[PDB]
C-alpha cells in the first residue's frame, strides 16, 4: 500500500527523487515529505486522494510554480513546511483552502517576492516563518507590512534583500511610504490604419459614441461600444467628399450632425431613428460657407447654436439658430478674413459677477479677437483682439477652480497658456513647439491635462499642478501628425482619441497604476 | 512651336509702406521676403505653365505711400498702374504692388486679364499674407495678367473643374490648404492666349539676376559662359559643351533654340514661326544661341482678311470678341442686326446709355455700337452678366437672322458687350469710344520710311518695338538699301 518511491513509517511516509505526487498514499499517515523530488511544479488538486494529512514537508526540490489550490483537499492540515527549495513563482491562492493550517513556513527558499493576500483565508495560524529569503521590496511587498501588522500570527524578523536603498532593513519596521510605486499614464489600446482630420463624442439615447472625419477618403466614420472583445468598432459611415470636421448635435433625443467639406459641402444631416440610418436634411449656403477650417457647437440661453469659421476670404464664419425644424443662419463675422479656428468660452467679464458667452475666433496671420453676445441684440458686438500674441492657429480653454484658462496654438514659436484677469488674460505659461497644429485641454476625473501635438517633434503631453499654477511635463505620446486630441468615456472607462493627418490615427486607454 | 518654348515673366515688385511696417522697417527684411513670395510663385509656374517667374527690379517705400492704397483691389491696381506709368522707368514684362493692408474683398489681388507686355495694363495688386499664401495670391494675379481667365461657363456648366478637389486649384478660392496647382483648361487658356498673338514679351531670358550669380540655376549670369539647367537635366541639352560654367574645347554654345549642340546655328535659320498674321518669324542670329526677342507687326496692322486690326499682337474683330465673351461656339451677327437695331436706341441695340436711356446709334458708327453675337448663352466666361440677354431677329428677303446680346461687366467703367475699340467698322476706320473714326485719329506711330508712301520704303514690315524688319536682299534701318548676300 506504500507507494514505491516513498518509504512509509506506520504514522508516516518519506517520498525523495519522487517524479509525481502518489494518489496512493495509506491512510493513516498524516504526515508527508518531498525531498529531491522529481516533480518540477505542485498542480491543482494533486493531494486531494490524501486527506488524512496533518503534516506536509517540501524540501531542496527545484519548482517552476506552485498553482493556486495546489493544497485544495487537505482540510486536515495544520503543518506546511516548504524549505531550502528554488521556486520561481508562487500563486496568490496557493495556500487558499486549509483552515486548520496552524505553523507554516516558506523558509529559506531564497523568494524574492510574495503576492498580496497569499495568507488571507487561513484562520488557525498561529505561526509563520518567512526567515532566510531574499525579498526585494517593492510594490508587491507592500501589503506585507500591513499584515505584519495587523496579524495574529507570530513572525520572526525578516529584512529586505533589495533594493540597494533599503537593504539590510527590518520589513516590519518599514512604511507604506517607503514603497514609492505611485505612477499614471496613457497606453495605446487600439490602432486604426485610416487616418484622421478630426474626432468628436456624443451621447445618443443614453449611448456615448464616437464621429471620426476622415479626409482623404471624404467619409465621416462613427465608431460604436463593442462589449465582445475591444470597446471601439465602427457601426455606420457618412459618405462626403473631402470632409474635414464632422460635428455630432444631440437636440432632445434627436440627433444632428453637421459636416463640413472642401467640395460642394457643407451638409446638414439628422439621425432618423425608425431606420437608424443617417439622411440630409439641409445644405449650408454655398456662398457664405466655402472652405471651413472648423465647426463649433454652444448652447446660449436656452438656444441651440453651431458656429462655422471659414478660412477662405470668400466665406464668412457664420453662425447658425436653431429653430427647432433645423438651422438657419443667424450672424455673420469676421469679415473678409482667413478663420483657422472658432472657440465658445463661458467667462466673467468685469464688472459682471455672472459669467457671459464669448467667441474666441483666430485669423490667419492676424491676432485672435474675443466677441461677447449681448441678449438684447441677440449678438456679438465690441470686438477685441488678445494682445501682444502674432500668428496663432487655434484656441481652447479649461478651468480650474472658478478662473478659466486658454490654451493658444502657435505652429511656429511659442505656444503659450494665459489666465483670465479681471478685463484681459494674462501670461501664465510658455511652451515652445514645432509645427504644433493642436493645443488640446482635456479633463478626465477632475484631472487637468494639456495635450500639445507636434509634427516633426513627439507630442508633449502636460498635467496641471495645483501647487504650481501650471503645468508641469507628464508623458510624451508618439502620434505622426496630430491635428486633434478627444477625450472619450465609456461607463467607467476612459479612452484618448489621437488623430494623425500623415499617418494611421491612434487609440490610447487611460490607465490608474497601483501594485 | 510657341507654346513648347520656356517663358520668362520679367517682373518688378513695390513694397508699401504697410508691408515696410510689417517687417519691423527693415528694407532687406521685406526684399528677401518678397523674394521668397517670389520664388514660390515661380515654383508653381515652373512646371505645370514651362514658365518662370524671374524679379528684374524691386523698390521698397521707406517713408510713406506715394498714393493712398485703397480697401478696393480694382482702384489700388487702377492708380497703381497710374504711379508705374508716370514714375517706374524699369523696364519689366509686369509690375505688382505688394501691400501691407487688407483689401475689403474676397479676392486677394486684383490683375488685369491679358495684360502682360502693356504699360498701362500690365501688372496687378496683392494685400499682405504668408510666404506660401501670397506665393499663390501673386500666382493667379500673374495668371490674370498671363491670360487665364475661369471659365465661367464650363464652371457653371461642369465641364472645367478641379481634377484634385482636396485643395481645389489656383483659380480656386483661397483657403487654409493653399492651392499647389492650375487646372488643365487653366493651361489650354495659357496656350490659346499665347498662339492669340500674346505676350510677346516673355520669350528673352534675363541675364543679371537681382541675387549674386549661382552656376547651375540655368541662367548665365556675370562671370559665367555657358549654363545648362541641373546636372540630371544638362544631360538632355547642353551637358556635352557645358563645363563648370565654362565652355568645351568645340562649342559656341551650350543650350538654346539657336544651339544645334555644341554649335551656332546659321545665321537665317528659323527658330519661331508666327502664331498668327499679326506675328512676324523670328530667325537665329548664329551670333547667339538664344531665339531672337519675340516681335510682331506694330499696331494698325490689319488681320483676318481685313475683318481686324492688330492691337499688342492680337487681332480684334468683332467674331474673336464674341467667341471670347461667350465662348467658341459663338459667331458675331450679320452686319444687318447692326445696321438695324443699332440705330434703334433700345435695350436691343444702341450706342449705350446716357441717363436711364439708350443712345441710338448715327448710320456711320453702327458697328461700334452693342456686340450683336448669332446664338448666345446666359453664363459668360469672364466678368459679370448685368441683367437679361438681348435677342431680336430681323428678316432679310428670306434669310432670317437672331441678333444677341449682353451686357458683361468688368471693372465698373469697362464694360464688355459693346464693339472693343479699334475694331474696324470700315476701310481705313476703326471704333473708338462707340464712333466710327478714320485711322489717323489713332495717331499711331511709324517707323523710319525713305519712300513716299509707303512703310519701311515698302520693303518692310514696321514691329512693335518702331524697328524696320526687312525682307530679303535689303538692308538699313529704313529698309533702303539693297544689299544682297545670295
Ligand atoms: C488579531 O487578534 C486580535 C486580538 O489580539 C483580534 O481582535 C483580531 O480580530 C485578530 N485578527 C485576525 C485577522 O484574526
Ligand atoms: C466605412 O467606410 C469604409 C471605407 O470608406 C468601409 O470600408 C467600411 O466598410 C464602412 N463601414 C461602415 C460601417 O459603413
Ligand atoms: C464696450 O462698449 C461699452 C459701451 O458700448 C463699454 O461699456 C465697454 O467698456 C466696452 N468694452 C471695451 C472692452 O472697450
Ligand atoms: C553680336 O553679338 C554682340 C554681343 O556679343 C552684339 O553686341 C552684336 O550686336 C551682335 N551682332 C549681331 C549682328 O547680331
Ligand atoms: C434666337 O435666339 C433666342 C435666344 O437667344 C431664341 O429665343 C430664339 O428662338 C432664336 N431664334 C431663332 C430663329 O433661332
Ligand atoms: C499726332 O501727334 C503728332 C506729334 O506727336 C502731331 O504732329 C499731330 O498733329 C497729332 N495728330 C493728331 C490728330 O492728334
Ligand atoms: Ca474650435
Ligand atoms: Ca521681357
Ligand atoms: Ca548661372
Ligand atoms: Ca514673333
Amino acid at each position: 500500500k506504500c507507494p514505491a518511491v516513498c518509504t512509509c513509517t506506520k504514522d508516516n511516509a518519506l517520498c525523495e527523487n519522487a517524479r509525481s505526487i502518489p494518489r496512493t498514499v495509506p491512510p493513516d499517515v498524516i504526515s508527508l515529505s518531498f525531498v529531491r523530488s522529481g516533480f518540477t511544479e505542485i498542480s491543482e488538486g494533486s493531494f486531494l486522494f490524501t486527506p488524512s494529512l496533518q503534516l506536509l514537508l517540501f524540501t531542496s526540490n527545484s519548482f517552476d510554480v506552485i498553482s493556486d489550490d495546489a493544497f485544495i483537499g487537505l482540510p486536515h492540515l495544520e503543518y506546511l513546511f516548504i524549505e531550502n527549495n528554488n521556486i520561481k513563482s508562487i500563486s496568490r491562492h496557493t495556500f487558499r483552502g486549509l483552515k486548520s493550517l496552524i505553523h507554516l513556513s516558506l523558509a529559506n527558499n531564497n523568494l524574492q517576492t510574495l503576492p498580496k493576500d497569499i495568507f488571507k483565508g487561513l484562520d488557525s495560524l498561529t505561526n509563520v516563518d518567512l526567515r532566510g529569503n531574499s525579498f526585494n521590496c517593492d510594490c508587491k511587498l507592500k501589503w506585507l507590512v500591513e499584515w505584519l501588522g495587523h496579524t495574529n500570527a507570530t513572525v520572526e524578523d525578516i529584512y529586505c534583500e533589495g533594493p540597494p536603498e533599503y537593504k539590510k532593513r527590518k520589513i516590519n519596521s518599514l512604511s507604506s511610504k517607503d514603497f514609492d510605486c505611485i505612477i499614471t499614464e496613457f497606453a495605446k489600446s487600439q490602432d486604426l490604419p485610416y487616418q484622421s482630420l478630426s474626432i468628436d463624442t456624443f451621447s445618443y439615447l443614453n449611448d456615448e459614441y464616437v464621429v471620426i472625419a476622415q479626409p482623404f477618403t471624404g467619409k465621416c466614420i462613427f465608431l460604436e461600444w463593442d462589449h465582445v472583445e475591444k470597446t471601439f468598432r465602427n457601426y455606420d459611415n457618412i459618405t462626403g467628399t473631402s470632409t474635414v470636421v464632422c460635428k455630432p448635435i444631440v437636440i432632445e433625443t434627436q440627433l444632428y450632425v453637421i459636416v463640413a467639406q472642401l467640395f460642394g459641402g457643407s451638409h446638414i444631416y439628422k439621425r432618423d431613428s425608425f431606420a437608424n440610418k443617417f439622411i440630409k436634411i439641409q445644405d449650408i449656403e454655398i456662398l457664405k460657407i466655402r472652405k471651413p477650417n472648423d465647426i463649433e457647437t454652444f448652447k446660449i440661453e436656452n438656444n441651440w447654436y453651431f458656429v462655422v469659421a471659414d478660412s477662405s476670404k470668400a466665406g464668412f464664419t457664420t453662425i447658425y439658430k436653431w429653430n427647432g425644424n433645423g438651422f438657419y443662419s443667424h450672424q455673420s463675422l469676421h469679415a473678409w478674413y482667413r478663420d483657422t479656428d472658432v472657440e465658445y468660452l463661458e467667462i466673467v467679464r468685469t464688472p459682471q459677477t455672472l459669467r457671459t458667452p464669448h467667441l474666441i475666433l483666430s485669423s490667419s496671420s492676424q491676432r485672435p479677437v474675443i466677441y461677447q453676445w449681448n441678449k438684447a441684440t441677440q449678438l456679438f458686438t465690441n470686438q477685441t483682439d488678445i494682445p501682444n500674441m502674432e500668428d496663432v492657429y487655434a484656441v481652447k480653454h479649461f478651468s480650474v477652480k472658478g478662473d478659466v484658462y486658454i490654451c493658444l496654438t502657435r505652429f511656429i514659436g511659442d505656444s503659450k497658456v494665459m489666465k483670465w484677469g479681471g478685463s484681459s488674460f494674462q501670461d501664465i505659461q510658455r511652451m515652445p513647439s514645432r509645427g504644433s497644429m493642436v493645443f488640446q485641454p482635456l479633463q478626465i476625473n477632475n484631472y487637468q491635462y494639456a495635450i500639445l501635438g507636434s509634427d516633426y517633434s513627439f507630442t508633449q503631453v502636460y498635467n496641471w499642478d495645483a501647487e504650481k499654477a501650471k503645468f508641469v511635463k507628464f508623458q510624451e505620446l508618439n502620434v505622426q501628425a496630430p491635428r486633434s486630441f478627444t477625450h472619450v468615456s465609456i461607463n467607467k472607462r476612459n479612452f484618448l482619441f489621437a488623430s494623425s493627418f500623415k499617418g494611421n490615427t491612434q487609440i490610447y486607454k487611460h490607465v490608474i497604476v497601483d501594485l | 512651336n510657341v507654346e513648347e518654348e520656356t517663358k520668362y515673366i520679367e517682373l518688378m515688385i513695390v513694397n508699401d509702406h504697410l508691408m515696410f511696417k510689417k517687417h519691423r522697417l527693415s528694407v532687406v527684411h521685406t526684399n528677401t521676403y518678397a523674394k521668397s513670395v517670389v520664388n514660390m510663385a515661380d515654383l508653381i509656374y515652373k512646371d505645370q505653365l514651362k514658365t518662370r517667374i524671374v524679379l528684374v527690379a524691386m523698390e521698397t517705400w521707406a517713408t510713406d505711400n506715394k498714393f493712398a492704397i485703397s480697401e478696393n483691389p480694382l482702384i489700388t491696381l487702377r492708380e497703381f498702374m497710374k504711379y508705374r506709368r508716370d514714375f517706374i522707368k524699369e523696364k519689366s514684362d509686369a509690375v505688382h504692388l505688394f501691400s501691407g493692408s487688407q483689401f475689403e474683398s474676397s479676392r486677394s489681388g486684383a490683375a488685369y486679364i491679358g495684360g502682360i507686355c502693356s504699360l498701362l495694363k500690365g501688372g496687378g495688386v496683392n494685400e499682405f499674407g504668408k510666404t506660401d499664401l501670397m506665393a499663390v495670391t501673386l500666382a493667379q494675379s500673374l495668371a490674370h495678367n498671363i491670360g487665364i481667365i475661369s471659365d465661367k461657363r464650363k464652371l457653371a456648366s461642369g465641364e472645367c473643374k478641379c481634377e484634385d478637389t482636396w485643395s481645389g486649384c489656383i483659380m480656386g478660392d483661397t483657403g487654409y490648404y493653399l492651392p499647389k496647382k492650375f487646372t488643365q483648361c487653366n493651361i489650354e487658356e495659357y496656350h490659346d492666349f499665347l498662339n492669340s498673338g500674346g505676350g510677346a514679351c516673355l520669350f528673352n531670358k534675363p541675364s543679371k539676376l537681382l541675387d549674386p550669380p549661382e552656376c547651375g540655376n540655368g541662367f548665365i549670369e556675370t562671370g559665367e559662359e555657358c549654363d545648362c539647367g541641373t546636372p540630371a537635366e544638362c544631360v538632355l541639352e547642353g551637358a556635352e559643351c557645358c563645363k563648370k560654367c565654362t565652355l568645351t574645347q568645340d562649342s559656341q554654345c551650350s543650350d538654346g533654340l539657336c544651339c544645334k549642340k555644341c554649335k551656332f546655328q546659321p545665321m537665317g535659320t528659323v527658330c519661331r514661326e508666327a502664331v498668327n498674321d499679326c506675328d512676324i518669324r523670328e530667325t537665329c542670329s548664329g551670333n547667339s544661341s538664344q531665339c531672337a526677342p519675340n516681335i510682331h507687326k506694330m499696331d494698325g496692322y490689319s488681320c483676318d482678311g481685313v475683318q481686324g486690326i492688330c492691337f499688342g499682337g492680337r487681332c480684334k474683330t468683332r467674331d474673336r470678341q464674341c467667341k471670347y465673351i461667350w465662348g467658341q461656339k459663338v459667331t458675331a451677327s450679320d452686319k444687318y442686326c447692326y445696321e438695324k437695331l443699332n440705330i434703334e436706341g433700345t435695350e436691343k441695340g444702341n450706342c449705350g446709355k446716357d441717363k436711364d436711356t439708350w443712345i441710338q446709334c448715327n448710320k456711320r458708327d453702327v458697328l461700334c455700337g452693342y456686340l450683336l453675337c448669332t446664338n448666345i448663352g446666359n453664363i459668360p466666361r469672364l466678368g459679370e452678366l448685368d441683367g437679361e440677354i438681348t435677342s431680336t431677329l430681323v428678316v432679310q428677303q428670306g434669310r432670317t437672322l437672331n441678333c444677341s446680346g449682353g451686357h458683361v461687366k468688368l471693372e465698373e467703367d469697362v464694360d464688355l458687350g459693346y464693339v472693343e475699340d479699334g475694331t474696324p467698322c470700315g476701310p481705313q476706320m476703326m471704333c473708338l469710344e462707340h464712333r466710327c473714326l478714320p485711322v489717323a485719329s489713332f495717331n499711331f506711330s511709324t517707323c523710319l520710311s525713305s519712300k513716299e508712301g509707303t512703310i519701311c520704303s515698302g520693303n518692310g514690315v514696321c514691329s512693335n518695338e518702331l524697328k524696320c524688319v526687312c525682307n530679303r536682299h535689303w538692308i538699313g534701318s529704313d529698309c533702303n538699301t539693297y544689299f544682297p548676300h545670295n
